[PDB]
């Protein structure tokens, strides 16, 4: 019921949001519909198939709205309008807002790009409900997704190191909120959580597709798995364990694994045998086993 | 158990005598790791007026909140089924309000005492 | 009918 | 019939003087020219007869006036500033006339305010005298009063809390801010073992009238801003940034006249999953900057 | 017992500030400071209190006040200026205090003046507030109305007379004279057919009161001051220097608040021997010169 | 008691 | 009686104001008293002889006032005296006064010497009574007949000149009254006019005596006999013809008479027929007669 | 003559009559060069009767000016030696003070026929 019920009112808020969005000096009201219709995520009774979904609705206004902002900047402008946009009353509609304003300066001005970004990253600090954070923090993924300052920047200040934490960074705060689904919420829904983890782990995994389309060998083997393997052998949970580390041996090139051997054979060392170790040994090994009969 | 709990219930209505002083009693079944408590599970006995009681001491010691009324004195048919299975629903449910209030949970003394 | 509770200074 | 006689004020700057808007009663904007300290006021009486008659009277004066009316009661009317210019003797009129006026630099102490159970207003007062009823039409204008940045701006950081249960480090940037300036700020946890569900800041408007064991507050709640949805752990820090361009506030006024204060707080609070409601109180100056 | 309270006024510049005199009723003379428009007045209000018992008031305040005041009447009392600070809230008074006062740039349009039907004085005046009965205390003080040299000054000169039996031409060098000044003048004898004894100046000053049919014109003759002695002929010339100083006269004061003129005449006369008395009265505007 | 008589412009 | 009325006060007033010069600071009390006792002299009711009575114990006591102030000035100072002395509210002493701080200025003060001097004179012109004008000029030339603007100026205000202006024209101003005296009273005294007019002769002629005490035979002719005879023969009158042609024939020198002698034969020429020709001509000649028998 | 004079007497009283209409008249004799008058001597005869005739004349005329009254009207014994004498003496200083005037004599033509 809720669902659709919030789906409808995210058609009505996106309808009157572009009706808006056509005027200019209505963006301000676009905002308002934007925010009223991001309030329908303000339901947590939806399952987490139906919050993804009011997601989607709520994200796919939210592509209307990052558009029509990145196409403000280029035409006239509105000064603090990063500040003015943090005066949104509901929570959650502020911060996709503040994602949505930060990908449109990222777009207009590329010399802030950098010092946008620390500032958005800093203020990712607040949303540590897994599921809304987790939800929020893959909207900024998807908007910040192609400005990050490295060796493979875009033109804005910045070097390998900022892109490198950036990711990592992004990376231990969903990790954090991801195995925090584990437990958030009521512990008589475990294998829901588990089911919620399972659904979210693409977010986490596309900070890793992300950092394998950055910085390269030297900076993979000093700053990349160092980090990884620090949060592999400290989580101590098996989910994430597997996940983790087949996305960081699928993602990562073998060339830079082989220069990492050694840091990953340090980490084959500490399994814990009551973490369900065998499964993640047995498919690793299995890998590299099949490794060895590409032959 | 990350979690702080309690649950709590009003059963097994028991009637007792020989004649003179007859009277029934309810077990209390608390379980619970609050640290303002002392054990996991709780089982004892009390009657209607010892919750009478119970209720005068609960909110003296207070001094503030507000406690729900008792489900009432009976005059017509105190050892009647119907009766005491009336009273025991009501009871059941007016303790399950008093041990869920966050503050008598972590500051009632008394309360811990009525269970224990 | 809502406790407010002052914090205080350490 | 309808009035003989009609009063209209015009200012000899009218069309280039610059206007602002005020908030009254049910949401209502009225909009008056705007004054400041120090300013001459000047400009016509213009009065319009109306009738093919005669108007005796016993003298046609212009006052500027600036006044504090407390709690609606005409009793408690205090003039503050009065000033007067004498534009007719007693006699007669009979066809239309304006009169010059020249307020030379007129001193203004204290800023416009439309309040509760206060008001300050400045206006221009025509008065002709008349024998058993005079013919009065005030002309209302708004005064602002502007002051520059502050010598003494310092951080409000204060450590607070509930003991062996909630202790926190709260940060505000200034203790004085304009009234289009930004509350930056932080949240630390050092000590979380309540069970938080959100925190929110807010603005406190309050008014206070009277004189010594005479005091009314007035208390309004003018924003609930959001800060932190769910539970903290300790050493975690929650971002403030807080616009108060969005909320249209007035400066703080202290002790106006020995009469009133309007001033403003920062309230911030913090709500447990049982409703319990935590929260620290601390006094902000509000300005009015001038642009250059 | 005594008053419970004395209240006094010591002016921040009382050392170094000019004093001036006022002529009042009986010759009498006192002696107040002076002041000037636009000038700042500023200082302390000293309460001694003399008992060991305590005071009670609902306020002390400190006015400015500039007045005019007609026919000794207390009804037709009118302030043209009244600047007010309030110096204490409502409370108590055991021990001795003293309060610090400024009214900023003080407007004084008028020139001080004591007179037959009318004052215009200038004083502060402190009021402390008391359930039946204020403790009020003025303190008189004189401004002066200062004028440059004059744009357009001309002489004056008229031929006057009676009909074949006395015409003159009279001249004197100024329609416009300071306090100081000197009236350098001459009479021009045309025809005489008349037997003139003798011939005088007088300045003659008119204080008028009133508005409008309400008139009281009051007349004082300052001086009379011979300039001819004996029957001149047709073709003399008779010489005027008559000192200004020497009579200690106010400025001409025309239409001051629209409630009185103070007004000053030449008055020439020549006087028969039959003792019959011919005149020609002149206004002569004076001014208070400004030192350098 | 003393006549006073107005001298008039010609 | 009336002289002794008179004169009665005058003693009185010369007491206290002999008293008053006595004390420092009684000085105007003094010419208060002093104008009280001039007062006097504004009277018209005394006869000729006791008219001059009353004029000579009043200029006498006014020498000691005169002298008085006269030795105040040269001793310290009174400031404004001579504007202090237009401050009398009796014009008769009021001129007296002036008179003397003006003489008294003259001592003092050398540089004032013109304007004051010209001063004092034109203001006396005041004076409507013939009488009591030409008294006060007695009055004026016991005081500043010995001072005027003169050779004894060396370069500042004042020459001869201006002291033969100045007498010259108090001459015209005293010929003037003197037959103004003719005309005062009723036309039936005119013998008894003619006689105060004889005795006030000596009034007319100490100018003369003045005269001769200045400039010689060329300054004579242009600016003293010159504009005497235009005078001479323009006032058409008896006794001032006789009197004061000998006057100045007498006073002032022969050897300048002689080469002035054709004027004023052609000043003789120039008289009435109605004046008493006879008794000058015959004056004249009998002059020129002792011209022949002085051996 | 310089100076403007005139000089006025009321002198020589007669009474006429046969019976009937018995009367006394008094000589005015006037000297004088006034510019208002027409010759240098006049003498003119007036009784009572005409004084009081030329008072009611010249104070309509003056229109203005006090006027002293005359000596008065006499029941009594008006053709009595001593009565007609202090009638003659008042009539005498009242015409003096009348034509001595100087306002009277120089804008009174009431005046001046009265004189001639
Ligand atoms: C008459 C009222 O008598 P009270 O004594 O005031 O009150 C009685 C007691 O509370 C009694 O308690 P208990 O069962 O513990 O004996 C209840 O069961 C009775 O229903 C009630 O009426
Ligand atoms: C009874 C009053 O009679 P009147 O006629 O009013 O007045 C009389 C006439 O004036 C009369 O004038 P004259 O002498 O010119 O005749 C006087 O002499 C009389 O003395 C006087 O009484």
């Amino acid at each position: 019921r809720l669902l659709e019920d919030a789906l409808i009112a995210v058609r009505q808020q996106t309808a009157m949001m572009r009706k808006f969005l056509d005027t200019p000096g209505k963006l301000m009201d676009a905002l308002k519909c934007c925010s009223t219709l991001v309030s329908e995520l303000r339901t947590s009774s939806l399952s987490p198939k139906q919050y993804y979904e009011l997601y989607m609705a709520v994200f796919d206004a939210l592509r209307y709205l990052s558009a029509h902002l990145r196409e403000n900047h280029p035409v006239n402008h509105l000064a603090d309008l990063y500040e003015l946009v943090q005066y949104a009353g509901n929570i959650i509609p502020r911060l996709y807002l503040m994602i949505t304003v930060g990908t449109a300066y990222m777009s207009i001005d590329g010399a802030p790009v950098k010092e946008l970004m620390k500032d958005m990253m800093d203020m990712s600090r607040g949303v540590q409900h897994p599921v809304r954070g987790l939800f929020l923090r893959y909207y900024l993924s998807g908007q910040a997704r192609d400005y990050l300052p490295t060796g493979d920047s875009d033109g804005p200040e910045g070097n390998l190191q900022d892109s490198i934490n950036f990711i990592l960074t992004n990376f231990v705060e969903m990790n954090k909120l991801w195995v925090r689904l584990q437990h958030q919420g009521h512990s008589r829904e475990r294998d829901l959580r588990t089911q919620e983890r399972r659904e979210l782990q693409l977010l986490v995994g596309s900070n890793i597709v992300r950092l394998s389309q950055l910085v390269d060998l030297p900076t993979y083997r000093d700053s990349i798995l160092g980090p990884l393997l620090e949060q592999i052998v400290q989580c101590r949970d098996i989910l994430a364990q597997e996940y983790l580390l087949e996305v960081i041996t699928q993602v990562f090139p073998d060339e830079y694994h082989l220069h990492t051997l050694d840091q990953f054979l340090g980490a084959v060392s500490r399994l814990n045998p009551h973490v369900n170790v065998k499964a993640i040994v047995i498919g690793m090994m299995n890998r590299l086993s099949d490794y060895a009969e590409r032959e | 158990p990350p979690e702080n709990f309690l649950e709590i219930e009003v059963r097994n209505p028991q009637t007792h005598g020989v004649g003179r002083h007859m009277y029934t009693d309810y077990e209390i079944v608390c379980r619970t790791n609050i640290p303002a408590f002392k054990l996991r599970q709780s089982s004892v006995r009390r009657r209607y007026s010892d919750f009478e009681y119970f209720r005068d001491i609960l909110e003296r010691e207070s001094a503030r909140v507000t406690i729900p009324p008792l489900p009432g004195k009976v005059f017509t048919n105190r050892f009647s089924d119907e009766v005491i299975e009336n009273r025991r629903a009501g009871l059941e449910k007016f303790l399950k309000i008093v041990v869920g209030h966050p503050l008598l949970q972590t500051g009632s003394k008394v309360l811990a005492a009525f269970v224990q | 009918q809502p406790e407010l509770y002052l914090l205080n200074t350490m | 019939f309808s009035t003989p006689v009609d009063i209209d004020i015009v200012l000899a700057d009218a069309d280039k003087r610059a206007m602002v808007d005020v908030k009254l009663d049910k949401n209502r904007r009225e909009k008056v020219p705007l004054y400041m300290d120090g300013e001459s006021v000047k400009g016509c009486v213009t009065v319009r007869p109306k009738d093919g008659k005669r108007l005796e009277h016993t003298g046609i004066k212009v006052q500027f006036i600036g006044t504090i009316e407390m709690f609606f009661d005409r009793g408690n009317h205090y003039e503050f500033l009065s000033l007067v210019q004498e534009l007719a003797a007693p006699g007669e009129l009979q066809h239309p006339q304006t009169f010059d006026f020249n307020f030379k630099n007129v001193e203004k102490q204290y800023e416009s305010y439309n309040g509760i159970n206060v008001k300050l207003r400045y206006f221009v007062r025509v008065t002709v005298s008349r024998r058993m009823a005079d013919v009065i039409r005030e002309k209302d204008i708004w005064v602002y009063s502007y002051r520059i940045p502050p010598e003494l701006n310092s951080s409000i950081k204060m450590d607070v809390g509930i003991e062996d249960c909630l202790h926190i480090e709260f940060e505000y940037s200034k203790s004085k801010y304009h009234l289009k300036d930004v509350i930056v700020g932080r949240i630390y946890f050092l000590l979380v073992r309540l069970k938080i569900k959100h925190m929110e800041l807010s603005i406190i408007r309050r008014e206070t009238t009277g004189v010594a064991p005479n005091q009314y507050n007035e208390s309004e709640t003018l924003v609930r801003f959001e800060i932190m949805d769910g539970s903290p752990s300790r050493g975690e820090t929650i971002p403030i940034r807080l616009f108060l361009g969005g909320f249209d506030l007035t400066p703080t006024f202290r002790d106006v006249n020995k009469k009133f204060s309007t001033r403003y707080y920062l309230s911030l609070v913090l709500i447990d999953e049982d409703a319990r409601r935590y929260f620290k109180q601390s006094e902000i100056i509000l300005y009015r900057q001038p642009p250059e």
